[PDB]
């Protein structure tokens, strides 16, 4: 009915062209679900020129 | 002494006395958990010295 | 700089089950949602599910009903299974009776505006004895996913009704989830795929429905991905209580009279921070309250070291 | 300090015996229902909080 | 020395958990070690878990 949504984030960045993310709570099965997903789309198709 | 069965025991809440009869026998059909209590019981021990 | 897909054809082929498909499909979303659709589909899908259940002259699953050739224990099984739909209600009681040999399904219950019994033949026990007779108070919720009987019990807070049987609730509507993408070509557009994705449900949920509850999380989820803010919580909680703990307590836990009761719930007094600074002077005057009626509340009051009529320069503090 | 030394004395409290009250009344010089008196308010006194909190607890 | 006896008969449901021993008739043990959301379960192409 009504969903679950994270707190406490801390982006540790190293360097400035390197970062981590640390991103809870998620709901049970949304860390892959939403972890895939944006891992596909940051890596096939994001648009960009070489 | 003689120990008692009786449904009278010493520090005890009405939230204990619940799931217990008169006589201080738990109901048949009631669901329990760890701690309540399934036959009061008491022992004699008279002029305590505290 | 991009498209956006969209659903065409959502074929139904069973009450059970049906193909929906996704046609503006962009490179390889196919798999993307696919897969992702599925993990939320499996998952986080609403679904009414039976309860608890109060029985005739039945005590607990671990016996017998005289004339019927389940036992109850299984009987609370059938019901497990019991498919249901309600609308605007957040949980019903439905109610079932009939006697004589005769199996009794699902149909045999009483309906309700909000009730659609989505399979009546579903058996739910058997009598066999002409004069055998059963009722029952069903009830159902609705929820999310798997809640287990077990976990009921903590709110507790007297679930007394020993005659209520709690089972576990498999709040749910999907079966299975199995999408395929086969590559779709929209007359012109070098290659943008389909995505047939293929389901299997209870019956009570309209697979467009769902589908889109489905996006709808996708989409709160991912909305606090977009921005990150870093986001935390002040804490740091406070280490100082005033007065004593017990000033917080209801009466109830007074364990007194029905009387002195309702008398404390009629006068306004829940917490026995209020119970505590009101006289005996106070007390003549309120509702049906005499000698016998108020002895009741001093005695009560001394045994947990309290007392009647005091006072706190600060009453309740602070959150 | 005297609801203290009235109380430490009608119980055994780092004290060997307890005194009858009678026995407490002759060692203040003001004597009887009087340090009575005394000691029901001190118990009074560490009978709600600020006070009380603490030693409920031992109570289970 | 024993005046009477109330003797209590309880009927828990035990599920199952990490932890459980289990075994197939070949001398396979194993004891169950995560439980996992059918979300993360190998599915054929029909979609049907394991």
């Amino acid at each position: 009915t009504e969903f679950l949504k994270p707190r406490l984030v801390d982006i540790e960045q190293v360097s400035s062209t390197h970062a981590k993310v640390t991103l809870e709570p998620l709901e049970r099965g949304f860390g892959h679900t939403l972890g895939n997903a944006l891992r596909r789309i940051l890596l096939s198709s994001m648009p960009g020129c070489a | 002494g003689p120990e008692e069965i009786t449904a009278d025991i010493p520090n005890v809440g009405e939230a204990a006395l619940s799931k217990l009869d008169e006589s201080g026998i738990v109901y048949i059909g009631a669901e329990v958990t760890g701690g309540d209590i399934l036959v009061g019981k008491v022992t004699p021990k008279g002029e305590t010295q505290l | 700089e991009f498209l956006k897909p969209r659903l065409v054809d959502i074929e139904q082929v069973s009450s059970t089950h049906a193909k929906v498909t996704l046609e503006p499909l962009e490179r390889g979303f196919g798999h993307t949602l696919g897969n992702a659709l599925r993990r939320i589909l499996l998952s986080s899908m609403p679904g009414c599910a039976v309860t608890e259940v109060e029985i005739d002259g039945v005590l607990h699953e671990y016996s017998t009903k005289e004339g019927v050739q389940e036992d109850i224990l299984e009987i609370l099984l059938n019901l497990k299974g019991l498919a249901v739909r309600v609308q605007g209600k957040d949980e019903v009681i439905l109610t079932l009776n009939k006697s004589g040999i005769g199996p009794v399904t699902a149909a045999d219950i009483t309906h309700d505006g909000d009730v659609e019994i989505v399979k009546p033949q579903h058996v739910i026990c058997h009598l066999t004895d002409e004069n055998a007779s059963i009722s029952m108070r069903i009830k159902v919720q609705r929820g999310r996913g798997y809640v287990p009987a077990s976990t009921r019990i903590h709110s507790e807070e007297d679930e007394r009704p020993i005659g209520r049987l709690l089972v576990d609730a498999c709040y749910s509507p999907v079966e299975r989830i199995a999408y395929n993408v086969e590559a779709a070509r929209v007359e012109q557009r070098t290659d943008l795929d389909k995505l047939v994705i293929e389901m299997e449900t209870n019956g009570t949920i309209d697979p467009e429905e769902a589908i889109r509850r489905a996006a709808t999380i996708l989409a709160e989820q991912l909305e606090a991905f977009v921005d990150l803010r870093d986001v935390r919580q002040p804490e740091v909680k406070e280490e100082k209580p005033e007065f004593d703990p017990i000033l917080l307590r209801p009466v109830d836990d007074l364990e007194l009279t029905v009387r002195s009761a309702n008398c404390l719930k009629a006068e306004a007094i829940h917490y026995i921070g209020d119970l505590v600074q009101r006289t005996e002077v106070e007390l003549l005057k309120t509702p049906n309250l005499g000698k016998k009626s108020l002895t009741e509340i001093k005695d009560v009051l001394a045994s947990r070291g309290l007392s009647l009529g005091m006072r706190l320069e600060n009453w309740p503090p602070a959150s | 300090a005297r609801e203290a030394k009235v109380l430490r004395m009608r119980f055994g409290i780092d004290m060997n015996t307890d005194y009858t009250l009678e026995e407490v009344g002759k060692q203040f010089d003001v004597t009887r229902e009087r340090i009575r008196q005394i000691e029901a308010k001190a118990l009074r006194k560490l009978r709600h909080p600020s006070r009380s909190e603490v030693l409920r607890s031992f109570l289970d | 020395g024993v005046l009477k006896i109330v003797k209590v008969y309880l009927a828990v449901k035990r599920r199952i958990q990490p932890g459980d021993k289990m075994a197939g008739r070949h001398g396979n043990k194993g004891v169950i070690s995560k439980i996992n959301p059918i979300e993360d379960m190998p599915y054929d192409e029909n979609g049907t878990p394991v």
